[PDB]
């Protein structure tokens, strides 16, 4: 204030008062407080797996029993990453791969009727959410709005990756039946792993009575 | 999944601290957050929007005045914990009173 | 033709299970006898 | 894009031995519209 | 937990901390916003910089710190290193010129306090679009895109308040997107309330007449659905194909389009284009085909045009 | 030409995820009813994925 005469002691944020010609300082500082997956991407980057192993080695043996159980179980995953695994920063996505089109197609059925792989509406939903997030940052970012949209974005990533883990997303108010996710196609009744073992139809074949 | 992969790697009981923060707007501190609360910097720890709003906005507060009463607006400089501001206007938040919108001058 | 039928090539189930896993962010590589990269998509 | 015709797919479903032309018929009938 | 009530107690909690006083608190914020409006413009003259550049450096310093780099005309710039160069070139402008800054800060920050308080409006606007083709959170966020897009434009000078000025823009971004992202195909802006209008005569004839009478719209069925005795089949499993190459498409339209413009230009452009673009550009009609002639001469010249176009004597 | 004796599953860096891909899905546009043909930069693009 005044160019050097006054200097605010306490930590806080600045208010400039134009009438009574004063400056207020309300309790705060840069509090680097984050929410959502953006926070956890950092917490994985900032991680010393070597140290966490050397650390976990000590909580393992030295604290008495009935406590080291969770330390062992926690040591397995750290020791798994340190081996021929990878860095955990990867465990959160900022790039979503799109499956090729012909594996989950769109077709034109009785002249004017279509059939749709549920993945395609799950992929559209995420293109929706991601694009609205972009435009909401350019057009001003009132936080609780940007946070709703990011929540919607995680919810639609969890959607096309794996439904039924958080309550399932439906197509319309008529076929209230979970959309088939990237997880459904790699397990279950037919899936990808099982169906090859389970047996397919066969061209050069026949029946008759014997 | 059945063993938390991130929740066992990162340090948070593996179950709720996650569910709480990824999906909602709840928060963990990262890095130095100097400011006060019932303790100093909580390097790794979580909090609500309630106590996060008391660390970003501060401790504002609103106290209504029926159209005609005014006790100590001239005390537009200072206030204590639980102070009288009008017949039926107490103020437990401890701070500095401040004129919002005048009527009579 | 009058030829013999050749097996693959690569099999359909194998290429699909790669890219279909690849739809989730899983890096699935194929390796040689010594650990070495093998492109299974025929150039 | 890509084309298809339901009449031939339905006959194939009927041949495949899944259910009787009754259930497949109810299916194509719900397929038609609501 | 379940995210139905969480956005509600997230809205209704700062809307409960700031339920705007309909005149004092509402008009105070809109002024500061316009206070910051012109103060940025006057700062654009003193410094020689883009106005929306300046508004955006203000936004970054108000929210503490963010990475939201986007500007019309400019897409990016060194954010955390240069915004403070901008803030210190502002520390050099004297007492006359820094008050524009002080007002520009208070104005854009009030812009957020304005919005954050008026979101319970959006809650009850999108509540009359429940079963329309978008989830209730897509609707509010399209509604929150409108109430933000209404803050660029509001003029407090004219005395009508913001509670009724923003209902229009909110209900304009909602009806923007329902016409877009509801079905798989990007549906016409038209067909929305053409499909919506038959659905409200169908329920005013089926109330009584009991009949289903005489005289480009349907809803997709998913690819995987257990057919039969609710068994393991998926419905894509019984679809064989019609053909792979899909010929007479590209080689046809290539002839088709070029041999059109040939005859299309060899007669009068006032003749051939009346139908080139009526039957071919947007819609259809011939009650208003006419750019200004009788409904009888357009039919006259239309038909007579094609005839000399069909065969030339 | 070379044999496939081993398969390994790892976690894919987003820098990888960008490598396997050919271009980005831009718009939530599948195909329009007027022309049964891929829309502007949609889920069924031909530049991105290949010719139907």
């Amino acid at each position: 204030a005044d160019g050097g005469k006054v200097k605010s002691d306490v930590y806080g944020r600045v208010e400039v008062d134009l009438v009574r010609n004063v400056v207020r300082v309300v309790e705060s500082y840069d509090i680097d407080a984050r929410m959502g997956a953006e926070a956890i991407q950092q917490l994985l980057k900032e991680l010393d797996l070597e140290a966490l192993e050397k650390e976990l080695l000590e909580e393992m043996k030295h604290p008495s029993r009935a406590r080291r159980a969770k330390a062992r179980k926690r040591l397995e995953v750290v020791r798994a990453f340190l081996d021929s695994g990878n860095r955990p920063e990867w465990m959160i996505l900022e790039a979503v791969p799109v499956l090729p089109p012909d594996l989950r197609p769109m077709v034109q059925v009785d002249g004017g009727r279509f059939a749709t792989s549920d993945l395609n509406d799950l992929y559209r939903r995420l293109i929706n959410r991601n694009n609205r997030l972009k435009k909401l940052l350019a057009q001003g970012a009132p936080e609780i709005i940007i946070r709703n949209e990011k929540r919607m974005l995680q919810e639609a990533v969890d959607a096309l990756l794996d439904n039924g883990r958080r309550g399932a997303p439906v197509t319309n108010p008529g076929s209230d039946r979970p959309l088939r996710s990237l997880t459904d196609i790699l397990s279950g009744k037919q899936g990808r792993f099982r169906q090859n073992l389970l047996g397919k139809r066969v061209d050069y074949s026949g029946r008759s009575v014997i | 999944d059945v063993p938390s992969k991130i929740g066992t790697l990162l340090d948070l009981s593996a179950t709720e601290l996650e569910q709480v923060l990824y999906f909602s707007k709840y928060i963990v501190l990262d890095p130095k957050g100097a400011i006060l609360n019932g303790v100093p910097v909580e390097k790794r720890q979580l909090l609500t929007d309630e106590e996060y709003r008391e660390l970003r906005y501060g401790k504002q507060e609103t106290y209504p005045l029926p159209p005609g009463v005014d006790a100590l607006v001239k005390d537009g400089e200072e206030v204590v914990k639980g102070q009288e501001l009008a017949p039926g206007v107490v103020s437990r938040l401890d701070g500095v009173a401040l004129y919002r919108f005048p009527r009579r001058v | 033709k009058g030829e013999d039928v050749p097996e693959p090539s690569v099999p359909e189930s194998f290429r699909v299970l790669v890219k279909e896993l690849q739809a989730l962010a899983l890096d699935v590589q194929t390796l040689d006898e010594k650990d070495n990269p093998v492109d299974i998509f025929e150039g | 894009m890509r084309t298809v015709s339901v009449e031939a797919i339905v006959e194939a479903l009927v041949a495949e031995g899944a259910l009787r032309p009754e259930e497949i018929a109810d299916f194509v009938e719900r397929i038609t519209t609501l | 937990k379940i995210s139905t009530s969480d956005p509600v107690r997230q809205y209704l909690h700062e809307i409960g901390q700031v339920p705007l006083l309909t005149l004092e608190e509402e008009v105070e914020l809109a002024r500061k916003v316009e206070e910051g409006m012109e103060a940025i413009k006057k700062l654009s003259e003193i410094t020689g910089l883009d106005p929306d550049l300046i508004r955006e450096v203000v936004r970054a310093k108000i929210l503490g710190s963010a990475r939201v780099r986007h500007i019309p005309g400019l897409k990016e710039t060194l954010d955390p290193k240069t915004v403070e160069e901008i803030d210190q070139k502002l520390k050099s402008l004297p007492k006359e010129h820094k008050r524009y800054l002080h007002i520009a800060r208070e104005g854009e920050a009030a812009r957020q306090h304005l919005i954050e308080a008026n979101l319970r409006l959006v809650v009850s606007i999108a509540k009359k679009y429940t079963g329309r083709g978008l989830s209730f959170l897509d609707l509010i966020q399209e509604g929150n895109q409108g109430l933000i897009r209404a803050v660029e434009k509001f003029e407090y000078k004219r005395r009508f308040k913001f509670s009724t000025y923003a209902t229009w823009w909110i209900r304009q971004a909602i009806n923007r997107a329902i016409a877009d992202q509801a079905r798989t195909i990007r549906i016409p802006v038209h067909m929305v309330e053409t499909i919506n209008k038959l659905s409200r005569t169908a329920r005013q004839l089926q109330q009584e007449l009991g009949r289903e009478p005489t005289y480009i719209a349907q809803e997709p069925v998913s690819l995987e659905t257990p057919i039969g005795d609710e068994k393991d089949s998926f419905y894509g499993d019984f679809i064989p194909d019609e053909h792979l190459p899909s010929p007479v498409d590209a080689a046809t339209q290539s002839l088709l389009s070029e041999e059109l413009e040939k005859a299309l230009s060899k007669l009068s452009e006032r003749e051939a284009m009346v139908l080139k673009l009526r039957k071919g550009l947007i819609d259809g009609e011939e009650v208003g085909a006419f750019f200004g002639v009788t409904r009888e001469r357009i039919r006259q010249i239309e038909n007579k045009a094609l005839r000399k176009l069909k065969y030339h004597e | 030409k070379k044999e496939v004796r081993k398969v390994r599953i790892a976690l894919a860096s987003p820098e990888k995820i960008r490598s396997w891909s050919y271009g980005e899905v831009e718009k939530p546009e599948t195909i329009n009813y007027r022309t049964l043909k891929p829309e502007r930069d949609g889920l069924f693009d031909e530049r991105i994925f290949g010719p139907i």
